[PDB]
């Protein structure tokens, strides 16, 4: 779906853009730059890889993008590095970056999805599997499913999977700024409350999509964090996460729970990659590429949504329902 | 708007 | 196309949302709430209407939405108000709000596009035509087009059109925050420059889509504002705006013009509705519903984008190309 065919004819389009897929341009310009400029994400990968990469170790990377993580493994002295990348253009660009860094003899980039990758494409099973395909929801880009496919077919029992652990969290919040742009009551004496019939209390929406950064606005956490699930990328699979779980939450503050905020932490040994707003205060790129997810809360199913109200010390039961692929979930007060 |  | 049809079976959807089209839910949840809580925008319409509405005046509104502006006209004592709303479900909701405010005798809502509105649908030609269908780009939702059509067919020579004037502005800006998420150099000694090939220096992108509020980040304006065009809604036509215009811009500061920032001003009598960041520092909801638009600036058409660099006192020539309907435009340094 060429970019130039999606643009009015009176508007100039430079040659470098004309024939590239519009969806690729959109994705790259929304988060790839932010992602590449997340210095702490880059440092996380470098430090974990530094512990495992020796001149004898082969490295397989799922989802090369710019080739940065592949370049890191080679920089660290890896025997060989194979990176796979589903986008034809990104694969070209990753090879250009590789040559620009003089690592052409060390890193091969294959244009294909990791599901199409077969043992004949690698010299031997890799000593290290490397990926960064986490979404705003941790499993939002099907990270576990892709790692699982590769794990079943191409690895060996001694392969190191980076990163090793991930945990997804939820916490109910009061947030006046969010409330202000997701609800209405009226203007002066004019009642407009029937617009509330359409309030979307089902979807998971990324904070970026609201045009809001959580670190930048005032919000109150109304309970301790709720651990929705935990994954070990070397042994878990998506069906280990139950389709429906229940959580009993004790209110530590009084207030209105406007939304559930979702964030996650990924770890390997002592190193941590977190999207908790409290950890990203001075990481603007991370907030722009991952940020956090939100779900507006409705207390019942009346013709109008009902505010979820917390009183400190009371218990509140939430039912968590997952989609079939575990990419989407929903939290409902019971 | 970020990732997923 | 119903909401429930796009959602995983395991996720509960309240009855109020089930059948409503996913496009309606998305638009309402993204912009409508912020819009209705734009208190200055509401005040603007009330104060302008207050100058023209008498017990004798008939009022037609294009784009009823929640019904707010039609309710205002009724509150000021209009003889009759007809509003047209193209969304079927929104039309129903407006009627609900109209009933909740006991104004069923004064306001009627018709479900249809204004282009299908005919004189037989009105008591008589209105003394006042009212609309708020401005986008982030002033003409981004075809405001001039819809008003002109109604102006050709349904009004009378003494009909007051609200609002009367609009002016679209552009100003080159340096913004490090924007630069950090729209460009890449590399990480440490790893060069990633070739990802720059896909930098989207063509599209008009809303600040909100970048996850940024212009008010909340440091940016420098590098010249005086550039007036792209002005409109009088009672006499202007689409073709008043040339398909192409040239602007000679004088650098008032030295710096890198990372982007062109676009904002507008709509006026009627002494009253003003502006999207200039300076004017919306204390209006979060406006910044979320309208905000500003941005276009990243490329100097030439080589394999990689070239920075536009301003030297103070020097002048720079831009070619502005508009789309056929004037909804889209593009600023290119010559
Ligand atoms: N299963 C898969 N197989 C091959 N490529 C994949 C994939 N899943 C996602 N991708 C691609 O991998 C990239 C993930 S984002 C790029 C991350 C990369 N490690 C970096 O730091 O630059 C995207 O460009 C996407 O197109
Ligand atoms: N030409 C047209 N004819 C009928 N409805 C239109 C229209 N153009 C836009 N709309 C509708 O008008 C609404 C504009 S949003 C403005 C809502 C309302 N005037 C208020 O001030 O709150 C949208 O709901 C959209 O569905």
């Amino acid at each position: 779906d060429a970019f130039v065919n999606r643009i009015d004819r009176n508007i100039p389009v430079p040659a470098r853009l004309r024939h590239t897929p519009v969806s690729l341009i959109e994705a790259v310009n929304d988060f790839h730059y932010a992602m590449m400029n997340d210095e702490e994400r880059n440092n996380f990968y470098y430090e974990v890889l530094k512990k495992h990469v020796t001149p004898e170790t082969g490295v397989l990377e799922i989802g090369a993008g710019s080739g940065l993580l592949s370049l890191m493994a080679a920089k660290l002295g890896a025997k060989w590095v194979v990176a796979v990348e589903g986008s034809e253009e990104l694969a070209k660009l990753a090879r250009e970056n590789i040559r620009a860094n003089n690592m052409e003899h060390q890193v091969k980039v294959l244009h294909m999805m990791s599901t199409e990758l077969k043992s004949k494409h690698l010299p031997e099973p890799p000593d290290v599997l490397l990926s960064e395909i986490f979404g705003t929801m941790m499993l939002g880009e099907s990270a576990l499913d892709y790692v699982v496919d590769v794990r079943n077919r191409l690895l060996k029992p001694t392969t190191k999977i980076i990163p090793q652990f991930g945990t997804q969290y939820a916490v109910p919040i009061e947030c006046d700024a969010l409330h202000r742009i997701s609800s209405v009551s009226g203007w002066r004496d004019l009642d407009l409350k029937h617009m509330m019939t359409l309030q979307d209390t089902v979807s998971i929406v990324f904070a970026k999509h609201y045009g809001i950064r959580m670190n930048s606005v005032n919000f109150r956490r109304l309970s301790d964090p709720i651990e929705l699930f935990r994954v070990d990328f070397s042994s878990s699979n998506r069906n280990d996460i139950p389709r429906r779980k229940h959580f009993d939450v004790v209110a530590k503050e009084s207030g209105t729970a406007h939304a559930m905020l979702f964030y996650w932490k990924v770890t390997d040994d002592e190193f941590v990659m977190s999207t908790d707003p409290e950890d990203t205060v001075n990481n603007f790129p991370r907030d722009m590429q991952w940020g956090q997810a939100l779900q507006l809360l409705d207390a019942s199913n009346g013709p109008l949504p009902t505010p979820v109200v917390f009183t400190e010390g009371k218990n509140y039961n939430f039912e968590c329902n997952f989609s079939g692929d575990r990419v989407i979930l929903h939290m409902q007060l019971c | 708007s970020g990732r997923g």
